[PDB]
């Protein structure tokens, strides 16, 4: 039950795996038994779901024994489980996609506070561990705020997010 | 980088006359017997349209008034019957090896009474 | 049938970064490269870089290092350190992948104008 | 709920195809001049 993390805008590879090496059938159904992708001979056939124009596959690795699934421009509404059906198994993976950013676009002054907004899928409890070049290793829950935003605090602070022991790095836009 | 030279720089064509434009290449573009030439047409106020490809295989929509021939470093794009709407500039392009280089462009203006 | 559309004319100051958009049409766009083209009078027309959406691959020429940048059905451009020399027309083409991306492609786009001026 | 003599289907030939016995594009020679016809019988249907 491997679990992977996203960044709400980047790519990801949820790869199945087999051993025959003969370009065999497979599919990628979500948690609602709805098709998304799947080999049909040597062609491709996107499923009638809400991931029409984003789904794709590496059509050159189907012969080696790997059937990845590249989804571009990830969105919050995609966090869910996925199932391979390579030959007879039920190889399953979980995906969790969220975004942590700021609200003040550019207008910021020295001596004010900094606030972060993290949009995790409902029913999730990520941990926000800020890491900064100044050493302010601020630790807290999903929502974290900084009471000091000075000139020395310039640069993108690295508030990583940890969930199930897996850590994903972020960046914060600071304008002063 | 290959250097492509299109000739002549200027040309005059009378109506209903065969028109030929030549293209010279510094380095051979051949691979497995193929000619990797692309010919484009350009009219003022509008973008270029792909005219011919491969020097041996024609496009759709464009009439059969067109052809390309040659070998190696010497190619020729040929047009018949030259009409009124063909007054334009023509470009020869190599697709064999990067970087994608260019020529100087060949003008063609219809000559009438 | 593939059709390419480009945004309106742009007039920008020099030395800044300029954003361009070339929207696709009702075609997959996922297995096709996209070449970006610059045209200036008395020069013919030159290519900047070629960008593949099916993997976000990049192919550059030896004349646009540190100036051009490409991103990914709505592709975009990223030009940095703009100068008066870049006031010109810009186009986006279609293509393919799996080799011979632009070896025998077709179906060009319309174009847009960029003016680098302080007036 | 379909209708109420001839149903027309537009068709466009191609010259660059994708092989069915593997992975990879392919190209063929230019099309023929004209006067191409086909009369066929339909027997089955895959869904």
């Amino acid at each position: 039950k491997k679990v992977v993390l996203g960044k709400k805008g980047d790519t990801v590879e949820l790869t199945c795996t087999a051993s025959q090496k003969k370009s065999i059938q497979f599919h990628w159904k979500n948690s609602n038994q709805i098709k998304i992708l799947g080999n049909q001979g040597s062609f491709l056939t996107k499923g009638p779901s809400k991931l029409n124009d984003r789904a794709d596959s590496r059509r050159s690795l189907w012969d080696q024994g790997n059937f990845p699934l590249i989804i571009k421009n990830l969105k919050i509404e995609d966090s869910d489980t996925y199932i391979c059906e390579v030959e007879d198994q039920k190889e399953e993976v979980q995906l969790l996609v969220f975004g942590l950013t700021a609200n003040s676009d550019t207008h910021l002054l020295q001596g004010q506070s900094l606030t972060l907004t993290l949009e995790s899928p409902p029913g999730s409890s990520p941990s926000v561990q800020c890491r900064s070049p100044r050493g302010k290793n601020i630790q807290g829950g999903k929502t974290l705020s900084v009471s000091q935003l000075e000139l020395q605090d310039s640069g993108t602070w690295t508030c990583t997010v940890l969930q199930n022991q897996k850590k994903v790095e972020f960046k914060i836009d600071i304008v002063v | 980088d290959i250097v492509l030279t299109q000739s002549p720089a200027s040309l005059a064509v009378s109506l209903g006359q065969r028109a030929t434009i030549s293209c010279k290449a510094s380095q051979s573009v051949d691979y497995d017997g193929d000619s990797y030439m692309n010919w484009y047409q350009q009219k003022p106020g509008q973008p270029p349209k792909l005219l011919i490809y491969a020097a041996s295989n024609l496009e759709s929509g464009i009439p059969a008034r067109f052809s390309g021939s040659g070998s190696g470093t010497d190619f020729t794009l040929n047009i018949h019957p030259v009409g009124e709407e063909d007054a334009a500039t023509y470009y020869c392009q190599q697709s064999h090896e990067d970087p994608w280089t260019f020529g100087g462009g060949t003008m063609l203006e219809i000559k009438r009474t | 049938q593939v059709q390419l559309k480009q945004s309106g004319t742009e007039l920008v100051r020099p030395g800044t970064s300029v954003k361009m958009s070339c929207k696709a049409a009702g075609y997959t766009f996922t297995d096709y490269w996209i070449g970006w083209v610059k045209q200036r009078p008395g020069h013919g027309l030159e290519w900047i870089g070629d960008f593949y959406p099916g993997g976000d691959y990049t192919l550059y020429s030896e004349n646009f290092m540190g100036k051009a940048s490409l991103t990914a059905n709505t592709a975009y451009m990223q030009l940095s350190s703009l100068t008066s020399e870049d006031s010109a027309i810009y186009y986006c083409a279609r293509g393919h992948y799996y080799g011979y991306s632009y070896a025998w492609f077709a179906y060009w786009g319309q174009g847009t104008l960029v003016t680098v001026s302080s007036a | 709920t379909d209708d109420y003599q001839n149903i027309t289907l537009q068709c466009r030939i191609k010259q660059i195809i994708n092989m069915w016995q593997g992975v990879g594009k392919a190209m063929y020679a230019p099309p023929i001049r004209g006067q191409i016809r086909c009369s066929s019988n339909i027997t089955g249907l895959l869904l």
